[PDB]
Order: C-alpha cells, then sequence, then structure tokens
C-alpha cells in the first residue's frame, strides 16, 4: 500500500527534454546460456533482434555473456546510477523484446508511487494567493475601531 | 547535590550560637511590631 | 592436562630444551667496547667438533650471518603475524615469549643497520643422548639498530617509536636438534645482561596499589 | 598605549610562550615516584611523568572521590596546586575543606576568591575609566571578607558604588563560576613576569617583592580564562568549587593623598561547606563592614 | 532435516543479502566492475550526447594529470617511456574559457539590465563545483573519468567536464558547443531564484545605488498591510514608494524583514529576474 | 487509627513482647553492647534506663529488688546491676545508653542498631562527629561571634 | 547457546594516524548463569546506565537487592581487566556506556497444589552484560525548553505547503 | 476473577518502567575520613564497625577465659590492658583483661 511503501514526486534527470532529449538508458547486460532449456528465448533474441536494437540505440552499450546459468538475466544501468535487474527466464523472443524496449524507454527513476501527476517549478504567474489578495485598503491604513490622530 | 541542613557543617561551639542569634532576632522583630498606631498607621 | 596418563607407549616428542646448558656471562662494559679465554676457546672447539660430527656441512665462521637472517625473519614474522614461519624459525621455548603479550597488539619493527658485525662468543652442546636427542646451542652478540612501535588494541600508540632508530646490544642463543634429520638452527632465547641499561619508559602512567588491608588489620610502614 | 583587549592578548601570548618554553625544556618522558602519605589508601605508589603529571592525575589513578573532595595537595610538606605539574619523586597528601586543620585550604580558597573578584571588577567597567589592579591583601579568614585593592580612574573620585553595581558584580562573579574555568598555574622567572606585567607598575613592584623574597627570584602566576594575575600562593583547582559568592562592600582606603584606592570585599563558601539562608545573610552583613589587615 | 535444495539455495541467497546489508562494501570503479569496454563506452557517450566528438580528443580530455602521476608511480613501483599520455589541462582551460564567454553572452542577451556583478555571479554559480559535478554525474562523465582516487574529487570532475567541453569545441566548432552549453548548463537555472543563485548582502544599499544610477529618488518604506502586530505570529507587507509611486512590496514576519524583502523584489524587477518573466527560449536556431 | 500509641505491637503478644525486651535488656546488662533490629533495640532503651534508675534506688529497696529479679533472667547480673552499673552513673541523672544505626543485616536486610552502656570497657565505637572549628564556615561564624560580643560589650 | 559478548574484546583496530583523535577504550564484560530473575536484574542494570564507575559502585554497595553485589563484583573485575589487560591509564576515567540483563537456561520443577492439581515452577537464571567506555560520563541531556518548543512550532508552521493542488 | 484479555507488552512496559518503580539515586553516600571507604551520613562505617566488633570479640573471649564458667559476673569494673602496659591507680581493684597485642591507635586508653 501507499502507507507501506516509499513515494516521490514526478521529476526528470537534468531536465531531460527541455533543451534536448538524452536516452537515460546507458548499459544493457544479458547473461544467457548455451544449453539451458530456459534460455531458448534469450538465444533467439540474441540471434535475431539484439543487432537491430543496437543499431536503433547507438548510445546504449550492449554486453552479451553466454555462460552456464539456470536463470537467464538482463541488467539495465541508467545514466543516473540506477541499476535494475530483470529475469528473462522462459520468456519468448517477443516478450524479451518488449521488456528490452520498456527498459530503454524508462528513465531509470525508482518505480514507486508518485504523489502528483504533474510537476512545475513555476506554479503561479499572476501571484500566489495570500489573505490580503482580494482585500481592499483603507485611508491612512486605519484598523477597525481605531481613531485617527488621537 | 548532597542534602544539607543548617547544622550539618556547624561545630559544637557554633551550634548554640546560631540558635541564640536567631531566637534573639525573632524576639526583637516580634517586640518591634507592638506599636501599629505609632508606626505609620493606616486610616481608621 | 599437565601430563598424559602414565604407562603409555607413545611418549611426548620434544624438539627443544627448557633452558641453556650454560649461560654465557656477558662481559661488563661490552656496550663501551661496542688463560680463561683459551679454556673457553677449547670448550667451544669441543662443541664445534660435536656439531660437525653430527653434521659435517657446518661453518661457525659463516653461522653469524645465518643467525642475523633468522633474527630479522622472526621479527618480521612478529610484524606480519606469520605464526607458522615463526614456528619454523624459532623454538617452542621462544615462541610463547614472543607471541604471548602481542596477541591483541600491533607490532611494527625493522632492522635498519648493524653497527658491529655479529660475533660468536660461546658454543656448547648438551650431554650425549639425554632422551636420544643431542642439542647444540650457539651464543651470538648483535650490536644493531632497531625501531619498535607497539600499538594497543584500539590503535593508540603504547610504547616506542617507529621512526627514530636506537642502539640495541643483545645476546641471542640458538638451539638445534642435531639427532633430528630435519632439525635446524632456531632462535632459542635471549640473554639480558645484569649491567644492561633499563629499557625506555612507557608512555602511560602506572599506579602501584598499596598493600591491601582487612578490617581487623592495621597499616604498617 | 594598547587597548585592554590588546593588552590581554599580549599577556596571554607571553603566557603561552612561557608554557611552550617550559614544555620544550621538559625532556622527553621521565618516570618519577610519588608515595601517598594520607590516612586513606596508604602505601600507594604513582609512577608519573615529570613536569606533566599532576596531583589531579594521581587522584584519577585513585578514585573520583579523591578528585572531587581534594582541594589542595601537600607535596613534601608543602602546599601544591592540584593542576601544578610535579617535578620530582616525592610524597603526596590530599587536603579537603573538612579536614581537621584546613588552614592551607582556607587560604587557597580565599586567594582564589580574591583573584576572581579582581578579575570581575576589572572586566566590569567602561572603557571611559581606567582600572588599575594593585594586589590582594592576605587578610585572615576569621576577618570575614577577602579583599582586593583597585585604583580607579580620577573621574571616579566622587563616585561610589550602588546596590545595583554590587548586584552586577555578583552576577559577573557567578557567571565566572558557571564558566568552570580552571586556575592555571605557572612559575615563571622574574624577567618573564616583568615582561608580562610591564604595563602595570603595581604588578611589577609585587613581582620585584616576590623575587626578593625567593632566593631563586621566580614568581608564581595564575590564569583564569584570559585573566592573568600574580598570587601569594596556591589556588583551588576550578571556579566550580565556589557556590555562594557575592561582592557587597567597597571601602575607600584613607588617607587618599597618593590616590583614591578602593578595597573591594566579598565572602564566599564552597559547595562542600554551604550555609543556610539566614547564616549566609548574617555573613553578608558582617562582610559589608570594612576589613583591615593588622 | 527436509529433502530439498531449492529452498536451501534461496535461503542462502537471502542470508547473503542480509550479510551485504549488515556489512556494506566500499564503492568500486565501474571500470573495475565486470562488463566494461572503454572504447565502446566513449562512443556511446558521444552518441548519447548526439554530437560528433573526436575520439582522441575525448580520451585526452578524460585523462587527468593525477591519473598520469599515479600510473608513473605504479610503473616505478613495478620497475618498468610507454606511458606518454597527454594531460587534459589545455583542453580544460579552453573549455572553461569558452564556457565562461558563452554563458556571459547568453546572460547579457537574455537579461540586459543585469549588472556585471550579477552576470559574473550567475556565471560562477553555473560553473561551480555543485552544478558541474551534478551534470557530470548525471551524464556519466565520472565513470569515464581517469582519476587516482575513487570517488572522483569534485575539482577533478569539474576539470574533466570542462576538458570534455574544450574537446567538443575543437571537434565541432563553437556553435555546437554553445548549443551544448545552453542545453546542459542554462537549464540548471530552472526553478532557481536570482538571489538564491547570487547571494547578496544588504539589498537596500544595492537598490539605492541602482536608483541613483537611474536618477530615481530615494525609496520610502511604508507599512501597507499589517496583521497580528502585537502577537507571536505577525505578518507585515511593506511597500517601497518613490515619488509616491509603488515600485515593490514585500511580506515578512517583522518590519525589517518585510522591508528587506521589498528591496529584494525591487532589485529583481529592476534586473528583469521576475518570477513571471519570459521563459528562456530553447527553440533551435532557425 | 493509632494516635498516641507510644508502645508498638511486636512479638506473639504483650507477654511475648515483654519477654523479648527482657532478654534484650539482660543481654545489654551482661555484655554492655549488643546489636539488634532498630525497633527492638529502641523499644527497650527506656526499660534499660529505668532499670538503672532502680539500681540507683538500691538493693535494699524491695520494689527495686523485685524489678531486678524480674527483668534479669540470669541472677548473677543483679549484684552487678546494684554494685557497679548504678554507681557508674551515680553522677549522671540520665542518658546511660547510646544507640547508633549500623549497616543493615546481611540476610533479611533489616534496619539494625547497636546499643551500649556508657563507660564500658569495650573498645569505643565510631561516632558521628561534627566538623572541626577550623573550617571556613566555622571560622567565619567565630569572627561574627567575636564582632557581636565586641558590640555587646561596647 | 550464544557467547558473542566475550568475542567483542578481540577486535584489533588498525593503528591510528597522527592526524586522528584518540579512540576511547571499550571493555565488554559479562557474567553467565546467575541464579536471579532477569526482570529484577533489569532495574539494577538500568540504575547504573550512563553513570561513572565510582558512582555506580557506590549505588550497588548501598543497594539492598541481591544482584547488586554480583553487579558490583562484575564492575570491579571489569575495571581491573580494563586497567591491566587493556590500555586504560586511569581506572576512574571510565563510564558504563551499556548495562543490561538477559535470560539464561532454566530448569522446570513441579509445584504441588490441592485436590491433586499441580503447577510448574521455573528456576530462573540470568546473564548480566556491561560495556565500559573510557572517558568522563556524558552530560545529561538538558530538558527541552520553551525556546526550543517555539522554534519547533515555527518550523512546523513554515514547512506547510498547499496540498492537493497544482 | 479471570482476566478478559492478555495484556500487551506496551502496557507491561508502561507499568514496569514507571518512575515510581525505578530505583532512586541515593545522595547520602559519603567517604569515611578514617578508613577511606564509602559510608552513609546516618550510618556507621562498616569497616570501622567490623574492626571494633573483632576487637570486642577477642576481648570477650579473653573475659570468658578468665571467668571460666557460667553465671559468673564480677562485682568490680573491668580494664583491658595490652602488651607493655602496667596497671594504673584507676585500674586498681578492677578485673584486668590481658591482650597479647599492641594497643590500637583508635583504642585510646582513656
Ligand atoms: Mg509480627
Ligand atoms: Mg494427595
Ligand atoms: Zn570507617
Amino acid at each position: 500500500t501507499a502507507r507501506g511503501t516509499p513515494s516521490r514526486f514526478l521529476a526528470s534527470v537534468l531536465h531531460n527534454g527541455l533543451g534536448r532529449y538524452v536516452q537515460q538508458l546507458q548499459r544493457l547486460s544479458f547473461s544467457v546460456s548455451r544449453d539451458g532449456a530456459s534460455s531458448r528465448g534469450a538465444r533467439e533474441f540474441v540471434e535475431r533482434e539484439v543487432i537491430d536494437f543496437a543499431r536503433r540505440n547507438p548510445g546504449v552499450v550492449i554486453y552479451v555473456n553466454s555462460r552456464p546459468c539456470c536463470v537467464p538475466r538482463v541488467v539495465a544501468e541508467y545514466l543516473n546510477g540506477a541499476v535494475r535487474e530483470e529475469s528473462i527466464h522462459c520468456k519468448s523472443v517477443e516478450e524479451i523484446s518488449t521488456l528490452v524496449q520498456k527498459l530503454a524507454d524508462q528513465s531509470g527513476l525508482d518505480v514507486i508511487r508518485i504523489r502528483k501527476p504533474f510537476h512545475t517549478d513555476n506554479p503561479s504567474i499572476q501571484g500566489q494567493w495570500h489573505p490580503f489578495t482580494n482585500k481592499p485598503t483603507t485611508f491612512r491604513g486605519l484598523r477597525p475601531r481605531e481613531v485617527q490622530d488621537p | 547535590k548532597s542534602g544539607t541542613w543548617w547544622d550539618e557543617h556547624l561545630s559544637e561551639e557554633n551550634v548554640p550560637f546560631i540558635k541564640q542569634l536567631v531566637s534573639d532576632e525573632d524576639k526583637a522583630q516580634l517586640a518591634s511590631k507592638l506599636c501599629p498606631l505609632k508606626d505609620e498607621p493606616w486610616p481608621i | 592436562l599437565v601430563i598424559p596418563p602414565e604407562k603409555s607407549d607413545r611418549s611426548i616428542h620434544l624438539a627443544c630444551t627448557a633452558g641453556i646448558f650454560d649461560a654465557y656471562v656477558p662481559p661488563e662494559g661490552d656496550a663501551r667496547i661496542s688463560t680463561e679465554r683459551m679454556k673457553k676457546t677449547m670448550a667451544s672447539q669441543v662443541s664445534i667438533r660435536r656439531i660437525k660430527d653430527y653434521d659435517a656441512n657446518f661453518k661457525i665462521k659463516d653461522f653469524p650471518e645465518k643467525a642475523k637472517d633468522i633474527f630479522i625473519e622472526a621479527h618480521l614474522c612478529l610484524n606480519n603475524s606469520d605464526h607458522d614461519r615463526l614456528h619454523t624459525l624459532v623454538t617452542e621455548h621462544c615462541f610463547p615469549d614472543m607471541t604471548w603479550d602481542i596477541k591483541y597488539k600491533t607490532v611494527r619493527w625493522s632492522f635498519v643497520e648493524s653497527l658491529e658485525p655479529s660475533h660468536v662468543v660461546q658454543v656448547r652442546c648438551s650431554s650425549m643422548m639425554n632422551q636420544g636427542n643431542v642439542y647444540g646451542q650457539i651464543t651470538v652478540r648483535m650490536h644493531t639498530r632497531q625501531t619498535l612501535a607497539i600499538y594497543d588494541r584500539f590503535g593508540r600508540l603504547m610504547y616506542g617509536q617507529e621512526d627514530v632508530p636506537k642502539d640495541v646490544l643483545e645476546y641471542v642463543v640458538f638451539e638445534k636438534q642435531l639427532t633430528n634429520p630435519y632439525g635446524s638452527w632456531r632462535m632459542h632465547t635471549k640473554i639480558v645482561p645484569p649491567w644492561a641499561p633499563p629499557k625506555q619508559p612507557i608512555l602511560k602512567t602506572v599506579m602501584i596499589p598499596g598493600p591491601q588491608l582487612k578490617p581487623e588489620e592495621e597499616y604498617e610502614e | 598605549q594598547l587597548s585592554p583587549t590588546e593588552l590581554t592578548e599580549m599577556r596571554n601570548d607571553l603566557f603561552n610562550k612561557e608554557k611552550a618554553r617550559q614544555l620544550s625544556l621538559t625532556p622527553r618522558t621521565e618516570k618519577i615516584e610519588v608515595k601517598h602519605v594520607g590516612k586513606t589508601d596508604p602505601g600507594t605508589v604513582f609512577v608519573m611523568n615529570k613536569n606533566i603529571s599532576t596531583p589531579y592525575s594521581c587522584a584519577m589513578h585513585l578514585s573520583e572521590w579523591y578528585c572531587r573532595k581534594s582541594i589542595l595537595a601537600l607535596v613534601d610538606g608543602q602546599p601544591w596546586d592540584m593542576y601544578k605539574p610535579l617535578t620530582k619523586s616525592c610524597e603526596i597528601k590530599f587536603l579537603t575543606f573538612k579536614d581537621c586543620d584546613p588552614g592551607e585550604v582556607n587560604k587557597a580558597y580565599w586567594r582564589s576568591c580574591a583573584m576572581m573578584m579582581g578579575c570581575v571588577i576589572e572586566r566590569a567597567f567602561k572603557d571611559e575609566y581606567m582600572v588599575n589592579l594593585v594586589r590582594a591583601p592576605e587578610v585572615p579568614v576569621i576577618s570575614g571578607a577577602f579583599c582586593y585593592d583597585v585604583v580607579l580612574d580620577s573621574k571616579l573620585d566622587e563616585w561610589m558604588p550602588t546596590k545595583e553595581n554590587l548586584r552586577s558584580f555578583t552576577k559577573d562573579a557567578h557567571a565566572l563560576i558557571y564558566k568552570d574555568l580552571p586556575f592555571e598555574t605557572l612559575e615563571v622567572e622574574a624577567k618573564v613576569a616583568l615582561e608580562i606585567f610591564q604595563h602595570s607598575k603595581y604588578k611589577v613592584d609585587f613581582i620585584e617583592e616576590k623575587a626578593s623574597q625567593n632566593p631563586e627570584r621566580i614568581v608564581k602566576l595564575h590564569r583564569i580564562g584570559d585573566f592573568i594575575d600574580v598570587s601569594e600562593g596556591p589556588l583551588i583547582p576550578r571556579t566550580s568549587i565556589c557556590f555562594q559568592y557575592e561582592v557587597s562592600a567597597v571601602h575607600n582606603l584613607q588617607p587618599t593623598q597618593p590616590s583614591l584606592i578602593r578595597r573591594f570585599q566579598g565572602v564566599s563558601l564552597p559547595v562542600h561547606l554551604r550555609a543556610h539562608f539566614t547564616i549566609w545573610d548574617k555573613l553578608l552583613e558582617r562582610s559589608r563592614k570594612m576589613v583591615t589587615e593588622d | 532435516v527436509k529433502k530439498g535444495f531449492r529452498a536451501a539455495f534461496r535461503f542462502q541467497k537471502e542470508l547473503e543479502r542480509q550479510r551485504l546489508l549488515r556489512c556494506p562494501p566500499p564503492p568500486v570503479r565501474r571500470s573495475e566492475k565486470p562488463n566494461w569496454d572503454y572504447h565502446a563506452e566513449i562512443q556511446a557517450f558521444g552518441h548519447r550526447l548526439q554530437e560528433n566528438f573526436s575520439l582522441d580528443l575525448l580520451k585526452t580530455a578524460f585523462v587527468n594529470s593525477c591519473y598520469i602521476k599515479s600510473e608513473e608511480a605504479k610503473r616505478q613501483q613495478l620497475g618498468i617511456v610507454l606511458l606518454n599520455l597527454k594531460s587534459n589541462q589545455e583542453l580544460s582551460e579552453q573549455g572553461t574559457s569558452f564556457s565562461q564567454t558563452c554563458l556571459t553572452q547568453f546572460l547579457e542577451d537574455e537579461y540586459p539590465d543585469m549588472p556585471t556583478e550579477g552576470i559574473k555571479n550567475l556565471v560562477d554559480f553555473l560553473t561551480g563545483e555543485e552544478v558541474v559535478c551534478h551534470v557530470a554525474r548525471n551524464l556519466a562523465v565520472e565513470q569515464l573519468t581517469l582519476s587516482e582516487e575513487f570517488p572522483v574529487p569534485p575539482a577533478v570532475l569539474q576539470q574533466t567536464f570542462f576538458a570534455v567541453i574544450g574537446a567538443l569545441l575543437q571537434s565541432s566548432g563553437p556553435e555546437r558547443t554553445a548549443l551544448f552549453i545552453r542545453d546542459f548548463l542554462i537549464t540548471q537555472m530552472t526553478g532557481k531564484e536570482l538571489f538564491e543563485m547570487w547571494k547578496i548582502i544588504n539589498p537596500m544599499g544595492l537598490l539605492v545605488e541602482e536608483l541613483k544610477k537611474r536618477n530615481v529618488s530615494a525609496p520610502e518604506s511604508r507599512l501597507t498591510r499589517q496583521s497580528g502586530g502585537t502577537t507571536a505570529l505577525p505578518l507585515y507587507f511593506v511597500g517601497l514608494y518613490c515619488d509616491k509611486k509603488l515600485i515593490a512590496e514585500g511580506p515578512g514576519e517583522t518590519v525589517l524583514v518585510a522591508e528587506e524583502e521589498a528591496a529584494r523584489v525591487a532589485l529583481r524587477k529592476l534586473y528583469g529576474f521576475t518570477e513571471n518573466r519570459r521563459p528562456w527560449n530553447y527553440s533551435k536556431p532557425k | 487509627i493509632s494516635h498516641g500509641r507510644v508502645f508498638r505491637r511486636m512479638g506473639l503478644g504483650p507477654e511475648s513482647r515483654i519477654h523479648l525486651l527482657r532478654n534484650l535488656l539482660t543481654g545489654l546488662v551482661r555484655h554492655e553492647r549488643i546489636e539488634a533490629p532498630w525497633a527492638r533495640v529502641d523499644e527497650m532503651r527506656g526499660y534499660a534506663e529505668k532499670l538503672i534508675d532502680y539500681g540507683k534506688l538500691g538493693d535494699t529497696n524491695e520494689r527495686a529488688m523485685r524489678m531486678a529479679d524480674f527483668w534479669l533472667t540470669e541472677k548473677d547480673l543483679i549484684p552487678k546491676l546494684f554494685q557497679v552499673l548504678a554507681p557508674r552513673y551515680k553522677d549522671q541523672t540520665g542518658g546511660y545508653t547510646r544507640m547508633l544505626q549500623i549497616p543493615n543485616r546481611s540476610l533479611d536486610r533489616a534496619k539494625m542498631a547497636v546499643i551500649e552502656y556508657k563507660g564500658n570497657c569495650l573498645p569505643p565505637l565510631p561516632l558521628p562527629r561534627r566538623d572541626s572549628h577550623l573550617t571556613l564556615l566555622n571560622q567565619l561564624l567565630q569572627g561574627l561571634r567575636q564582632d557581636l560580643r565586641q558590640s555587646q560589650e561596647a | 547457546i550464544s557467547r558473542k559478548w566475550e568475542k567483542k574484546n578481540k577486535i584489533v583496530y588498525p593503528p591510528q594516524l597522527p592526524g586522528e583523535p584518540r579512540r576511547p577504550a571499550e571493555i565488554y564484560h559479562c557474567r553467565r548463569q546467575i541464579k536471579y530473575s532477569k526482570d529484577k536484574m533489569w532495574y539494577l542494570a538500568k540504575l547504573i546506565r550512563g553513570m561513572s564507575i565510582d558512582q555506580a559502585l557506590a549505588q550497588l554497595e548501598f543497594n539492598d537487592k541481591k544482584g547488586a553485589k554480583i553487579i558490583k563484583e562484575v564492575l570491579l573485575e571489569a575495571q581491573d581487566m580494563a586497567v591491566r589487560d587493556h590500555n586504560v591509564e586511569f581506572r576512574s576515567n571510565l563510564y558504563i556506556a551499556e548495562s543490561t540483563s538477559g535470560r539464561g537456561q532454566c530448569l522446570k520443577r513441579i509445584r504441588y497444589h490441592g485436590r491433586g492439581r499441580f503447577g510448574i515452577m521455573e528456576k530462573v537464571y540470568c546473564h548480566y552484560f556491561v560495556k565500559l567506555v573510557e572517558g568522563p560520563p556524558p552530560p545529561p541531556e538538558p530538558p527541552k525548553t520553551a525556546v526550543a518548543h517555539a522554534k519547533e512550532y515555527i518550523q512546523q508552521l513554515r514547512s506547510r505547503t498547499i496540498v492537493h493542488t497544482l | 476473577a479471570a482476566p478478559k484479555n492478555r495484556r500487551t507488552i506496551e502496557v507491561n512496559r508502561c507499568r514496569r518502567r514507571n518512575p515510581q518503580k525505578l530505583i532512586k539515586v541515593k545522595n547520602n553516600i559519603d567517604v569515611c575520613p578514617e578508613c577511606g571507604h564509602l559510608k552513609q551520613k546516618h550510618v556507621l562505617c562498616a569497616y570501622c564497625y567490623e574492626k571494633v566488633c573483632k576487637e570486642t570479640a577477642e576481648i570477650r573471649r579473653q573475659i570468658g577465659k578468665q571467668e571460666g564458667g557460667p553465671f559468673k559476673a564480677p562485682t568490680i569494673e573491668t580494664v583491658v590492658l595490652y602488651t607493655g602496659e602496667t596497671p594504673s591507680e584507676q585500674d586498681q581493684g578492677k578485673r584486668i583483661i590481658e591482650r597479647d597485642r599492641k594497643r590500637p591507635s583508635w583504642f585510646t586508653q582513656n
């Protein structure tokens, strides 16, 4: 629940998109297996999809390591120092491609509750409301029940 | 911080002396207040 | 646990002796230096003859270099807590003295220079087949410079300095188990002369408590 | 000349220079033996460091009860400050207020109180007037008030202190007590003391008198915080000893032909020997009277 | 004892996680960490920045003098010159100078009324250790930085960032570098106040000096709004009137604080750093 | 509602209390110094003082002899009471016993006190003594007393 | 069982550089299998928390509970070993940073009741743990004052933000 | 009457750690000027009291050795004399208890 989990506000890394857009994904590391039956989808993805993804994302370093492992894995590292590890155990090539695209599109910020669906550093233009905003003024600034020039 | 009483640090010579002083002072103070009408009385 | 039960075929094997066969007398004024002599030379020659009979490939004229190397290596073992190599380098009578008071303390030691070359002063050997083992002991004198800095369990300086070198004159006695085929010369002990100056004062202050008193007792001067 | 702040800075710099000189003279570490000769814990031997260790450190080797109760140290039958470093192997005893014959403790306490009164009197004056501390007379304890002699500015010739002024002096003294400043001690040479107090003719005269008295011509100095003054003997360890302190007497000493000297008088009682409200009021009333050395 | 291996393995992994939590390991360099290829990382950094960085210039910029000294010391220790690696001092100087000039020009163009002191303070804030180090860390410059000490000191990180800027200036000319500066350092002023960036003391004196320059009469402070004057939580609105014309109004808890805030508001209005000012134009040069 | 109840309730009853006080008094008369619980050692102090008063009255007094025979379970102490104890305090008109609290008993942690007859041959007990007249406060009070005496005699 | 409290006296810290402050000495001591209730020992352990090694000994000597003597003996031996084995210059320069009690191995016995019923009584055993730190006892925390309360209230007022808005 | 529900550890702590149930700090502890041991202001020093008790026990043992039987209370006073001490004029006519030790300093021969 919200009370049992952390929370944050909507934000971005170095105002991404204000001047230019920088892909926050930096590194993808795949650990796959050669003979493991649970790595068939990972092997197919490495065979026929990873090259196209690398072409489409020149700014992401992709490492592939074929080592004995029961659970094939993918690790995503983003420019802000965040590291996310996901499992591709018994996932088809389409599912792996969708997961990789989702990781590429994600900004790297922690996936937790966001308090507000909007963010702004200049909330007001005409002036934030204060109790004297709509109140008029009095000649010589006399308070109620005050006698002028005593 | 240690608990103290008036005659804790007094010696055998000074124990009766302070009692005599305070008794005489109390007697003098009581005797000095025997003329309310001679010592600036309030209106009657 | 002091002694295993008697009437046992397996006896405890000892590779070293408790003490020196005959303590070499340190000459008075040896720090200033830094007939009976002939008799001592003859006794040393007898001991060397026994040592060479048990192991011909041996040279007293070359021993002091080996003794210095063993000393330096043993003190480096003290520095780096290499107890196995320290056991190989020193005797079972010497290891507890070196390691017992530094178990939870940091020891930093170095061998900067040797002011005077080491000289063999006395060689003696045990009696023939005390327990089937004959031990030979060589006494060497070293006038060298050393640096010592001992830290407590909390890393605070306790005694000595690692920077300033100070003159140290010391007599070291080595022992070897001649009958043992794998026996080798190891640091057996050290001799502190009665005339030797006292060691440097410690950093901290020590309070010596007065004699304890019972309620019915009264103090005496 | 210099401002009072600059004069205090120069005196403190000279004091620190002398302390550094003595520390440098102290060669490495040397072990001295101190034998405890007191009734309690007899036969104790302290292996202390020369020119560094103190009777306070001896009591810390002993118990905290010794540290709190002990006020003065008797070293080889001589009074010794609890914070004064020891210089040789010797015999030590600890003296408190509640001893059978606490004459030395009373003398040290009154000298410390007089020094504190002089300090607060010097600091509690405007720069428009000059405060010239002269000396603290060694009036007997039985007189009832410790006194200090001050030569004020000629503008204050017709001025007399008020009850509010006495209250302000008392508040300054209590603030000094709360600061818990230890009574630092330093036995300097006559030349060093003259250099420190060159601006004060009365102080250099007293230094010359002490040098004449002592064959070695060395003078003791004491400092509380930044205030440095000469003393006639040992002082209490810290200002926290004083519990009830009040200055409620300033008497103009006559004849005033050389100058108008004013004697400030006060009465104090330590924590260990505190008194009741009535007894303290009686003591204050007595101390308000002038006390003159005989 | 129960037959099984999966549960034991999972519990061992959980215990290892708990041990790591109880005894955190010291941080280590990403290059020391597995799956590292410096050339690929450099090329990906260039592609992410979307600018044609020269590889040799970028590597020389990422090489620092302290790393060279450490490498020479390691060579001396190993008893092994072949370590003739160029330092990034020249590139750092070029990048720092160009960045300062570009930021000064941009600030002068956007806020002409800003004084020289204000422009200098804004440039110093944008080129300071905080902003530059934050930008470098978020752009992964710190990972590629060759430094003797890990983590990289802020000064070394700033020098590496300016060396990268200088390498970009050499590789792609001044216009592309100006666009890069506008996109990565001007944006740091977002959500920041003029006096939050440039810290001033006694704004009333500066306001008086500005009015003297503009031949405006001495401002008069007058209480415009008051609430709870004799309570523990008062509110005051003090207005500054020049020739009986209001120029600024400031709220506060006391009269002095309100007057200082009014002076600060007047300074912001005079310098053009109003809250509702025209936003910085980030549109491409067309 | 125990108001004005000078005598407290101890023992199995009034007779048991009397017998306990009698045993304590006999031990005190014999050894001239006994340690006992504070309440028990305090209850019989007045009885001891009145026994000394009867001894002063003398052995020729029939009532005194009866009281001594009752309160002294050992008959060898009656000649002692009438021959040495009473003449010892013949000069004094009262206050023959000193009672001082001691550290609590080890087992039951009971409030303990030691009572003794004055002038015994046993080694003296440590006593609470006031501060010496040479202390700071005492010297100040002595000076005040001297000044006040001077003012009075002036 | 667990005996991790004794091992804490075997932590050999690395030597301190000259530009470092002097690390206070820490001494851990404990007594195991004490025939006493841990609930009753908790009050004695709490009484001497943060005090000096002499004030605590005075309180234990002038306390009537049975565990006071045992805690006093533990403190005495801990002080002795702190001065002798560890490098503590002044024995009075120690304060009780930690002191607590814990449960130990206990035995169950049968208590007879009427009508053939019975109860189970337990022979309670406790362990006492103490940690001493070199240095004067830390000063007690001053009571929170009206100025602090007003400052906190003003900070709470100033930390308010318009919630559930743009 | 049986409890309705189990009492929680929070309530148990609130009851047990109340300041009334906590042990109070005793401020009457002082230092004995003679033996140097801790003592209370209204209580005799344990060390000195034990010393006096031991000496009194020795004296009483000697008294019983001299008496040599029950129901034997001397009609005269008693004086204790230590080694190297002679009977005085006051001691004349009083039973002498001989102690084989030097007279203690605190045991002043009044
Ligand atoms: Mg009953
Ligand atoms: Mg039955
Ligand atoms: Zn005593």
